[PDB]
């Protein structure tokens, strides 16, 4: 009788759900509304769902020549242009460049043609103020035979996946701090050319030295605790502070915030990470 | 005895409940008293949702999508899955819609689903599931106890109007590849990557996948692998892989976990080199 706890819980449900009594009524109810409204839902319900989920819009383009034969509106909303500049283009017309081998190769059906598959990244431009800005697209469409004839039908999204962090940038002005990779003794294996503007530095004046070459006597010892602390925290940040040694402006009080990046397997020390910031 | 003279009275009547349903000539008769109920009452359900909705080509969408739809309630009821699920999980949307998410997913990613439910825009969700899958490579041959575990990419959007609705998409299981230890460690990459990079693919075996990655992008891939970890595939955001003489491209991976047991990478490139004078890591150096 957990088979009809169940039962009734269904019919109270659908008495719930039906806009107008006993079980075999309501269910008499629920049949006569059923035949007030073959698919669960219609393709226009399905449509909106999609485009409730997807930040994407449906295209189809000519597979020879990458001719738009159709764009819908949601390519306003999506990559803030007017459906004035895809029709009368070409696919190509929208792309980077650099994207453009790639598109007419997975436009191509010398291998697969009507009804195959097509899956693709590629920039797309957006509505520029000024001199185009580009956005990473995710296609993925099917062949299919146009009533000179295939075409892939497509939908192109954003923000498939998380965005990365492209620039690490929190001001409009010259950069305040930059991105360092160190092994465990201390030498710079990875920076990115922020370290020009903040210390001065270019890349390979930095790569391949010690970090304690670049502090402070005075601090050095401070320094060195700190990072043998990290080593030891296994994951934690910590943050210390000292007098990095400039090439134009002298010392410079400097924040380095460091924690060592762990082999997700392994749980071995890949290296150390420090956001190096001028306080 | 006149009881269950109205007993049959009541399940004549939840029959022709049952042909009232918006499937196929037939279909009824595979069905349940319950599963005929519950189906109703998520017909229902959907139908007053999209009547909330204010709004030819529209059956291209389903089908220029991979993986399918799902609309998830906030008690973390599935309250709609398209029809194309079959061919994901071979679960049909004839025995899902209705129940619980929780009854079909990992136990160890309903934390991660909760979370969900509850560099992003404030309501964009993205995260990985185990759903059960009764498929393998001759089609539905698992009864629903063997099921197995499938991994899908759930990317979606919460709306109340209240609801989470995404694209679920299954990652592919193994053109230019890259073939790793559980540590990362290459052991195989494609030839490729000298045109696109410009490493030979016999200085690459042996070093570690996380040295080439920019270190903005770390904590990201960090992640990824720890999923690709936990269960058995993963797919990265954009990230950049560093060139051997210098600079960076843009590129995405998908990740697997196969057989004693390996990694697989499937890498799709987004960008060309970029920055190709600027020297970031050590090796970059030494070799320019
Ligand atoms: C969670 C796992 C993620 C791995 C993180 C590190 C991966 C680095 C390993 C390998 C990076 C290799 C990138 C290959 C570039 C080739 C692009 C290309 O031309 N493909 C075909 C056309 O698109």
């Amino acid at each position: 009788r957990r088979r009809r706890n169940k039962m009734t819980a269904y019919i109270t449900e659908l008495s719930d759900m039906v806009p107008t009594p006993d079980k075999l009524t309501i269910l008499r109810m629920a049949v006569s509304h059923m035949k007030s409204l073959p698919s669960f839902l219609t393709d226009q319900e399905l449509k909106h769902l999609i485009l409730e989920a997807a930040d994407g819009f449906l295209f189809i383009v000519s597979c020879e020549t990458g001719r738009v034969v159709y764009v819908s509106d949601s390519v306003t909303p999506v990559l803030n242009q007017p459906q004035s500049e895809w029709f009368g283009s070409t696919l190509y017309d929208q792309v980077h460049p650099d994207d453009v081998d790639k598109l007419r190769e997975q436009l191509s059906t010398s291998e697969n043609a009507m009804g195959s598959r097509r899956s693709f990244i590629c920039r797309m431009r957006c509505g520029t103020s000024s001199e185009p800005h580009f956005v990473v697209v995710h296609c993925t469409g099917y062949i299919k035979a146009w009533p000179s004839k295939f075409c892939l039908v497509a939908i192109g999204r954003l923000q498939v996946t998380s965005s990365p962090n492209c620039t690490d940038m929190s001001n409009i002005c010259q950069p305040t701090e930059f991105i360092s990779r160190h092994n465990i003794e201390g030498i710079f294996t990875f920076v990115d050319h922020r370290c020009v503007a903040t210390v001065g530095y270019q890349p390979q004046e930095l790569l391949g030295k010690n970090i304690v070459e670049f502090c402070h006597p005075e601090d050095q010892q401070l320094l060195r605790d700190s990072f043998q602390q990290v080593v030891k925290l296994k994951g934690q940040v910590l943050s210390v502070m000292f007098r990095f040694r400039s090439k134009t402006r002298e010392w410079l009080w400097m924040r380095t915030s460091s924690f060592t990046f762990q082999n997700p397997y392994s749980d071995e020390i890949e290296y150390i990470i420090c956001t190096n910031t001028n306080v | 005895d006149a009881a269950r003279s109205r007993r049959s009275q009541e399940t004549e009547v939840l029959y022709q409940l049952a042909h009232t349903l918006p499937f196929a000539r037939g279909v009824s008769a595979h069905l349940d008293k319950a599963s005929i109920m519950r189906l109703t009452i998520s017909y229902l359900r959907m139908h007053r949702l999209c009547a909330a909705g204010e709004w030819p080509l529209d059956a291209c969408y389903l089908k220029a999508l991979e993986g399918f739809v799902m609309v998830l309630t906030a008690e973390g009821d599935m309250a709609y899955l398209s029809e194309n699920v079959s061919k994901h999980l071979g679960l049909s949307q004839l025995e899902l819609i209705g129940h619980s998410i929780f009854d079909f997913i990992h136990p160890c990613d309903q934390e991660e689903l909760q979370d969900a439910l509850t560099l992003e825009a404030p309501t964009e969700r993205h995260f990985s599931l185990r759903m059960k899958s009764t498929l393998t490579s001759r089609g539905r041959t698992l009864n629903l106890k063997a099921a197995t575990w499938k991994v899908l990419h759930c990317s979606g959007h919460m709306r109340a109007y209240q609801c989470l609705v995404l694209i679920c998409e299954a990652i592919p299981h193994p053109a230019f590849l890259s073939r790793h230890s559980l540590d990362m460690k290459f052991t195989y990459c494609d030839e490729r990557i000298a045109e696109v990079a410009g490493y030979s693919p016999d200085d690459l075996i042996g070093c570690s996948a996380y040295e080439y990655i920019h270190a903005l992008d770390s904590d990201a891939v960090s992640r990824s692998i720890h999923t690709l970890l936990s269960k058995g595939q993963a797919v990265t955001g954009q990230y950049r892989f560093l060139a051997r003489t210098g600079g960076y491209l843009w590129t995405q991976t998908q990740a697997t976990v196969v057989s004693s047991e390996s990694i697989i990478c499937v890498h799709f490139l987004i960008s060309r080199v970029e920055e190709t004078g600027v020297v970031l890591s050590l090796e970059q150096t030494e070799q320019h």
